[PDB]
């Protein structure tokens, strides 16, 4: 379940197991230096059989490593208070007003803010300027009838901005 | 005593003015936290007296 | 014509009006009746509100 | 009363010979003048009812419902544009005149001396709302909605006619005093049980009870705002007032024969509070909310305590106000986005910054916030039913818990948490919708200040 | 707008035609489409999904509806309203479920049984009765100003 | 200063008006729970003592 | 509550806490240095590096990114995505 | 960013530590005793509270 | 004002306190300053308003009704006797409810005055409250919502029939 | 070591011990790749109907409308009255109703017989 | 040069409706409250007398407040 | 204490049943052992509005302590001698209750084991 491929790989699965074991062992072990010792022990236990040519042995010991880690997890891991699930989960979402608003103001308030709204007018002209032709040409140009991926190529041809840019450029500052 | 009931009811009614005040405000008075703080402090310093009469 | 002449005028209209369900009339009537029956020695609220002499019971 | 009737007749050609861009102001202005005129009604006192000569009278039960109706009319008459403000001049005048004629039969129905006059004006109240919701229902099943509507209400309301002609031709005329002052207790035959079943079942159809409750929700979600608010508020509380009239007769048999209707009402109150916890189609949740509160009303009517009647009329008027408001809010949200569903258009705390206060105040008067009239009604109904039986209070509080649950779920579902940022069309709030909000919630809180008015004849 | 054949009356039969039509209409793989089936419970022919889907779908994929877990084209499983976060946490529990309920019910039973053993067995220090002098404080109970004189006295010990 | 002036003079005056004359209209209204008197005390109103508490012994 | 973060200062902080790590030199190390090719350290130690950056700045990175950073400049670019490092 | 150059913080924390030092004794002195205080406890019963907290 | 003959308020009991302190007495100077700041201007404004009131005079009169003869002398259907009788009975019902309310207020006042000794000097007022509420529970309770006057009469007849049967079986 | 995580209808099955991810076939790879292709085409059509500056109104998702039309008006057609649905309806619809009606009969019989005996606490029981 | 630009939704229509509502309840709320104050401070409420022998009042002259 | 262990392990006889303590006839081996002074002024005990379960022995110390606490309100800590005297009187009342408990306990023990083991 990823935008680039269909599956990750075996190596990514061992890799994420390393990262999650390291994080849950942070949450398990206080004082940070006995933690550093045990993290080096975990690095050595992964250095036991890095040199396997077999594949069914690799995925079998990976499955057993998943079993051992699920036996040795922690109920409240130290999820960071920026990530969803933690203490943020968009903590300051009160002021994440998107920019399709702020144009529905009375022209008295628009007279209070002349320069910012004139620059917003030139940004809106930049959106409208080469919206239709170049973006429809690049999006009808490059793929086969099966899209088969969720990325998009940049505007490498001649000129203007890479396509489908507006709602990724225009976004809240994540600390409003 | 008239003082006892009078001061208890004004401790109740000091907790009435800021709500109606910024219901009828229409001008964004930026010292409204200071306003709420000083009226709660005044409500406490009026509330200590009838308790003192009560224990007296 | 929907708030400034309706709402506050209706508030002053329903705030006071005659004694609805004869309420304070019943208050002052009960005060005079309790003082009356305390003065005349009989207990207040004589039970059997209808006259027990004014009955014609079906005999058996 | 005829001085409170004939300016509604004279209000009908106002709309016709008012020219273009002029009908709106004249209709709203003069219906508010009628609201003052009906606010001048309240004179009733002490011993008797107030007679408005021979054709008419008013108990102190019909009076608050009548003043509620004529106050609710200008609210609706301003509510009912922006989906027909671009239609034709003649059809617009026809719509507004049909609303006025509908109000006229509402006042005719509330002010009745004879139950035959009451029944004629009852189905006269029925007939225009049919046309209004069928013509402007704005969804593909409004045909089925109006069809189920008229067929359920006539097919239930029909043996009431035979029973009332029977009471006419066996016990004199049908003044409410002369239906009173003369009624002998009719004992437990089976014919008495059938006649009681006819009258009470006709009004059971009109409430609705639980066995006949699918009458309602199509006729709300596939109906415009005017017919919806008239339907819910005035028609359901009109059926309630009709049973409050006719229940004076047949007292020694309703004890033995009124157990199963209490039962179906209680279990349907529970299951209806459960059914409107999970649904989409936001408009329908208020409809099943109304079904739950009217099942509570029916429990309150069929037990026969003065406490129960006071709680009954308080719950009637307060729920009429609350449901009419919350329908107007759902109309505002549908005029913002043309979806009618629930999970789609979330957010709306950032945008529409004071509309959230009205959603909050409507959901808390639906929550029975305790100084409001709604908790007064629900509370005295709970008191009277615990006097009726010692074990029914679990069902009442279970209704209370689940009612709070679905009302506050409605509050924190559609208007809490995240704009979906593909909506990008809604404009901030008009002064008209906020004006309708201030038309809603000022009379409710003013009645919460002075509630000695709306309590019933057994005050 | 909306096609008449983008409603969905009728069940699953037959296996070529309606399965191919559901693949074309529900935007899904052919074998991933499975009706419930129709045991007479209505349901149209609405698909079966992996049923948990909300404490799943880890939020770093960054799809289009973060608090709704949409993707604008997902078939939206029949019990969606019972599934969104604020309703039901369909997480993998870190221990078990039956082992959890056995621990909890054993604990509640043990504490209530120790409460019952307490309720049959009171505690008391070496302490006599409080000596209320005036006939167990007569004349200030709920009546009897002159009715029952009940003589009972304490002795100095 | 004017804040303290209005909020310790104006509601005090309004409520102290409200707690003399409308309370002396309505009879069964604000009522006390009685001041406790002792054997070693007197009565301020007419003027007489309650006789003092009796003998102590076995301290 | 937010101290003024600039690009070049937070770049110096990232390269500083890389320099404090032992088995790579401060000598042949710059902004356009790689994590697989010229230094030759493995993917496992690369994820130890990513964990050091996460534990300093206080937010994780998603595993859609976890393979494809490989140089400090693109690390600075992703942290500038996260914090919007400007005036 | 550990900063407490703040009159608000020191006033509030200051006044509630003043409260948590004096107000318990101020409450516990001047109340009318509406109950019978026990006041006659054995050995190893008054001591066991502080004993359990220290252990 | 009102009548103390109908609203019993027991006479005042106030001691004179005795310090035995020399700090002294903050609340005494506080209530003297409160009297000097509040008790005089409220009196001045009330005297102004009392002159402005009593310059002219109004009157409210206690509305009094006469006595309808009977419902027992009314006929079978024959309405215009029954209407007088039932409205007179309904006014008696309202004034009897207010009797119950006033006696309950007396019970609340006896509770609040007498201190924590609840059962001192309230047994007679509790006794008369139980007497009047025994009469009320016997007379007006178990009829429901549609009282007109006739259900009270039916209850009265059935209750004295039960009393007749009880004393005849007791004899 | 661990009891291998029994599942339930509440305890969700995590991504680690599937174990059927590890039985890699060409069938499962083709299924996952075509699933990615379906979500790719849907996100591409969404972003083409999402980013235009002239498009005023809502996105008008047909999947949500499909779910609502399946959930609201596609209940009653289709349906056949079977033995299972009839037994479940009569078990959930008249069962608890006759249960509460029996217990109201019981409580009302007790109250009627007790107050006919007159041994009730109605020294003052006014507010009925 | 330190501050950022925040994106408020709208304030104009909100303060317009609330300014109009406070002014249009204030326009005949304050004169009516002043008027009822002037009535019950100038004209007198009522006095406590009773009906003399053989003298009839009307259906008014029975009430406390004079506007009632 | 260990009396609780004796009541939960040994016989139920010699441990007396709680709050049904008057068991044996009073003035058993006493004769003429009673005065019961009770000089706590019942009408003045009404006049000072005490609490129920306080209208008992040692009340006059409570009367004098409440009197001095009423009299000395700015003296926040002066009234402690009468407070300690009331503590002392209720301490001696607890002594009397303990002596009455072991009176009934030892009469039960010695007399009932005497009769039931020398019958
Ligand atoms: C005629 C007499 C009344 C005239 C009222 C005029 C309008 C007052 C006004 O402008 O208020 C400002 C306020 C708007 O403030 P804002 O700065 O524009 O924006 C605030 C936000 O929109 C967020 O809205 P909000 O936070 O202001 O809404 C919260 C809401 C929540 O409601 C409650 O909290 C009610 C329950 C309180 C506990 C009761 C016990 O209301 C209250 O807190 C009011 C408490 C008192 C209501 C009951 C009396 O107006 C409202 O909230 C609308 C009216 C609310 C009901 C008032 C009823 C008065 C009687
Ligand atoms: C008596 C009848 C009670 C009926 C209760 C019906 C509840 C239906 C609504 C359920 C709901 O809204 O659930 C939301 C909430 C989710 O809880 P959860 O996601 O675990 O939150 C922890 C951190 N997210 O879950 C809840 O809030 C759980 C529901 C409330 C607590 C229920 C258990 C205590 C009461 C038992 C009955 C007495």
């Amino acid at each position: 379940f990823l935008p680039s491929a269909a599956y990750l790989t075996h190596q990514q699965k061992v890799l994420q197991l390393y990262k999650r074991a390291l994080r849950h062992l942070e949450s398990r072990c206080v004082h940070r230096d006995k933690y550093r010792y045990f993290a080096c022990l975990l690095r050595a236990r992964f250095d036991e059989h890095k040199n396997e040519k077999d594949m069914v042995k690799a995925t079998q010991l990976l499955r057993e490593a998943e079993k051992e880690f699920w036996h040795g997890q922690h109920p409240q891991p130290y999820i960071f208070p920026e990530s969803p699930g933690g203490t943020s989960y968009e903590r300051y979402e009160c002021y994440k007003v998107p920019e399709w608003c702020l144009d529905d103001w009375h022209p008295s308030e628009k007279a209070m803010y002349p320069d910012y709204f004139a620059k917003r007018e030139q940004w809106k002209k930049l959106r409208r300027e080469s919206w239709e032709r170049e973006v429809k040409q690049l999006q009808e140009e490059t793929p086969v009838g099966g899209p088969r991926t969720e990325a998009l190529p940049p505007a490498r041809k001649q000129g203007d901005l890479p396509p489908l840019w507006w709602h990724i450029v225009t976004r809240p500052r994540e600390r409003p | 005593m008239n003082l006892f009931s009078s001061l208890t009811l004004v401790t109740l009614i000091l907790l009435t003015m800021p709500i109606a005040a910024i219901n009828f405000n229409t001008h964004k008075f930026t010292n409204y936290p200071l306003y709420v703080k000083t009226t709660i402090s005044c409500a406490f310093i009026t509330s200590m007296i009838p308790t003192m009469m009560f224990i007296h | 014509f929907g708030f400034s002449i309706v709402l506050v005028l209706g508030s002053t209209f329903v705030a006071y009006l005659p004694d609805y369900r004869m309420q304070e009339w019943a208050r002052r009537e009960a005060e005079r009746l309790v003082k009356y029956r305390e003065a005349h020695g009989l207990p207040l609220m004589e039970s059997n509100c209808f006259d027990p002499s004014k009955i014609q019971l079906p005999e058996d | 009363m005829l001085k409170y009737i004939i300016p509604t007749m004279m209000l009908m050609p106002l709309t016709w010979l008012s020219k273009n861009s002029m009908i709106w102001i004249n209709t709203t202005l003069h219906s508010l003048l009628i609201s003052l005129t009906s606010l001048l009604l309240l004179n009733q006192f002490g011993d008797n009812s107030l007679n408005f000569s021979l054709t008419f009278f008013s108990d102190s039960l019909s009076t608050p419902l009548l003043i509620l109706t004529m106050w609710l009319l200008p609210l609706m008459l301003m509510a009912s544009q922006h989906h027909l403000s671009k239609e034709n001049l003649a059809r617009k005048k026809l719509f507004i005149s049909m609303l006025i004629l509908l109000q006229l039969f509402l006042i005719m129905t509330f002010t009745a001396t004879e139950l035959i006059f009451f029944y004629i004006m009852f189905e006269a109240t029925l007939v225009p709302t049919l046309i209004i919701i069928t013509r402007w229902g704005n969804q593909t099943e409004r045909l089925n909605a109006g069809l189920y509507f008229l067929f359920y209400t006539l097919a239930g309301s029909l043996p009431l006619l035979v029973a009332l002609i029977y009471i006419q031709n066996t016990m004199g005329s049908l003044n409410f005093l002369i239906l009173q002052y003369w009624v002998q207790p009719m004992p437990n035959s089976w014919s008495n049980t059938f006649m009681w079943l006819a009258c009470m079942m006709a009004f059971m159809v009109k409430m609705p009870l639980y066995g006949l409750h699918l009458w309602l929700p199509k006729a709300h979600v596939e109906a415009p705002i005017a017919g919806s608010m008239v339907l819910a508020a005035i028609l359901l509380k009109l059926g309630g007032y009709g049973m409050m009239r006719i229940t004076l007769l047949l007292n020694p048999i309703t004890d033995f024969m009124a157990y199963p209707f209490i039962m179906l009402s209680l279990w349907g109150m529970i299951m209806t509070s459960s059914i409107c916890l999970r649904q989409t189609d936001l408009k329908s949740l208020i409809a099943y909310s109304s079904v739950s509160h009217m099942a509570l009303v029916i429990v309150a009517i069929l037990i026969q305590t003065p406490w129960s009647y006071m709680g009954a009329t308080a719950l009637m008027i307060a729920h009429g106000l609350t449901s009419s408001m919350l329908f107007c809010l759902a109309n505002s949200n549908y005029e913002r986005v043309h979806s009618r569903t629930m999970i789609l258009a979330r957010g709306l705390q950032t945008l529409l910054p004071l509309m959230a206060a009205w959603w909050l105040l409507a959901s808390l008067t639906n929550l029975a916030l305790p100084p409001s009239i709604n908790l007064i009604g629900e509370l005295f109904v709970v008191m009277s039913t615990f006097s009726w039986s010692n074990i029914t209070i679990i069902l009442m509080g279970l209704n209370m818990v689940i009612t709070a649950l679905y009302s506050l779920y409605m509050l924190i579902t559609t208007q809490r948490g995240k704009h979906t940022h593909h909506i990008n069309n809604i404009l901030p709030s008009f002064t008209r919708e906020n004006a309708l909000m201030s038309l809603h919630m000022l009379p409710l809180l003013l009645l919460s200040l002075n509630p000695k008015i709306i309590l019933g004849p057994l005050y | 707008s909306h096609i008449t054949k983008d409603m969905l009356p009728g069940p699953y039969p037959k296996t070529p035609e309606e399965r191919a039509a559901a693949a074309k209409k529900y935007n899904m793989r052919v074998e991933d489409y499975e009706p419930y089936p129709d045991d007479g419970m209505g349901y149209g022919d609405y698909p079966k999904l992996p049923d948990r889907s909300q404490q799943e779908r880890d939020p770093w994929y960054d799809w289009d509806h973060p608090d709704l877990r949409l993707n604008w084209g997902e078939p939206m499983h029949w019990d969606l309203d019972m599934y969104i976060r604020n309703r039901v946490d369909t997480s993998p529990t870190p221990v078990n479920w039956n082992l959890m309920c056995k621990h909890l019910f054993g604990f509640v039973a043990f504490m209530l049984f120790m409460f019952w053993v307490g309720e049959t067995y009171p505690t008391y220090q070496p302490v006599g009765p409080k000596q209320y002098p005036y006939n167990n404080l007569y004349l200030e109970r709920g009546g009897d100003p002159n009715k029952e004189p009940e003589p009972v006295v304490h002795y100095e010990i | 200063s004017i804040f303290a002036f209005t909020h310790v003079l104006i509601p005090v005056w309004i409520i102290h008006y409200y707690l003399k004359y409308h309370v002396t209209t309505k009879p069964y209204t604000i009522v006390e729970k009685k001041p406790r008197i002792f054997p070693g005390d007197t009565i301020l109103e007419t003027g007489e003592v309650i006789p003092p508490m009796k003998e102590f012994p076995d301290q | 509550d937010a101290p003024p973060l600039t690009l070049e200062g937070i770049k110096d902080r990232v390269l500083y806490v890389l320099k404090l790590y032992d088995k790579i030199d401060p000598e042949k190390l710059s902004v356009n240095s790689h994590f697989m090719k010229d230094l030759g350290l493995d993917s496992l130690d690369q994820v130890e590096i990513i964990m050091a950056m996460e534990d300093e700045f206080g937010f994780e990175i998603p595993d859609i990114d976890a393979e494809k950073l490989m140089c400090p400049q693109e690390i600075v670019d992703y942290i500038a995505d996260k914090k919007d490092v400007y005036e | 960013n550990i900063n407490e150059n703040n009159p608000f913080l020191i006033n509030s924390i200051k006044r509630l530590l003043i409260g948590s030092l004096f107000a318990g004794f101020i409450i516990s002195n001047n109340i009318p005793p509406m109950t019978i205080p026990q006041m006659t406890m054995p050995h190893y019963l008054k001591m066991t509270a502080l004993t359990v907290t220290i252990l | 004002s009102w009548d103390k003959d109908v609203y019993p308020e027991p006479p005042r009991r106030t001691p004179a306190p005795s310090p035995q302190t020399s700090l002294p007495n903050p609340i005494t100077y506080l209530t003297k300053a409160f009297d000097l700041l509040v008790d005089r201007p409220v009196t001045l404004v009330r005297e102004f308003i009392e002159r402005q009131h009593a310059k002219n005079k109004y009157y409210y009169y206690h509305r009094e009704f006469r006595r309808v003869p009977d419902i027992t002398e009314c006929h079978e259907k024959d309405v215009l006797c029954m209407f007088e009788a039932e409205m007179q009975w309904k006014r008696d019902y309202k004034v009897d409810q207010e009797i119950v309310n006033i006696i309950q207020e007396r019970l609340k006042a006896c509770q609040q005055r007498e201190g924590e000794s609840h059962r001192q000097n309230c047994a007679k007022e509790l006794q008369q409250f139980t007497q009047v509420v025994k009469a009320y529970q016997d007379r007006y309770h178990d009829l429901g919502a549609h009282y007109s006057a006739r259900k009270c009469l039916a209850k009265q007849k059935q209750r004295m029939l039960a009393e007749r049967k009880a004393t005849k079986e007791a004899a | 070591s661990f009891p291998k995580y029994e599942p339930s209808r509440l305890a969700s099955l995590p991504t680690t011990l599937d174990p059927a991810e590890y039985d890699i076939s060409s069938e499962t790879r083709k299924a996952q790749a075509e699933r990615l292709a379906i979500r790719s085409r849907l996100k591409r059509e969404y972003q083409l109907q999402y980013n235009d500056p002239s498009r005023r109104g809502v996105v008008e998702d047909p999947a949500l409308i499909r779910w609502t039309c399946a959930r609201s008006a596609n209940v009653y057609p289709n349906f056949r009255p079977n033995t299972k649905t009839s037994l479940l309806g009569a078990l959930f619809g008249i069962g608890p109703l006759i249960f509460w009606y029996y217990v109201f009969k019981t409580d009302r019989d007790r109250k009627e017989k007790l107050i006919q005996e007159g041994k009730l606490d109605r020294t003052f029981n006014i507010s009925y | 040069g330190k501050r950022l630009f925040i994106i408020k939704p709208s304030g104009f229509y909100d303060k317009r409706f609330l300014k109009l509502l406070r002014f249009y309840i204030l326009l005949t709320g304050i004169p009516v409250v002043i008027g009822i104050t002037l009535i019950n401070v100038f004209i007198g409420e009522a006095e406590l007398a009773e009906i003399p022998e053989g003298y009839v009042p009307e259906h008014w002259e029975y009430f406390k407040h004079p506007i009632s | 204490g260990a009396h609780l262990a004796r009541r939960y392990l040994g016989d139920a006889s010699v441990e007396p049943e709680p709050l049904r303590m008057p068991t044996f006839p009073p003035d058993y081996g006493f004769p003429e052992r009673k005065e019961r002074e009770m000089v706590a002024t019942q009408q003045e005990m009404n006049d000072a509005q005490l609490v129920l379960q306080q209208r008992d022995y040692c009340a006059h110390y409570l009367i004098r302590f409440l009197k001095c606490k009423r009299d000395s309100f700015p003296n926040f800590l002066a009234c402690k001698h009468e407070q300690h005297d009331w503590d002392y009187c209720e301490h001696l009342d607890y002594v009397k209750r303990m002596k009455e408990f072991e009176r009934e306990r030892r009469l039960l023990q010695r007399k009932k084991r005497r009769e039931q083991r020398e019958a």
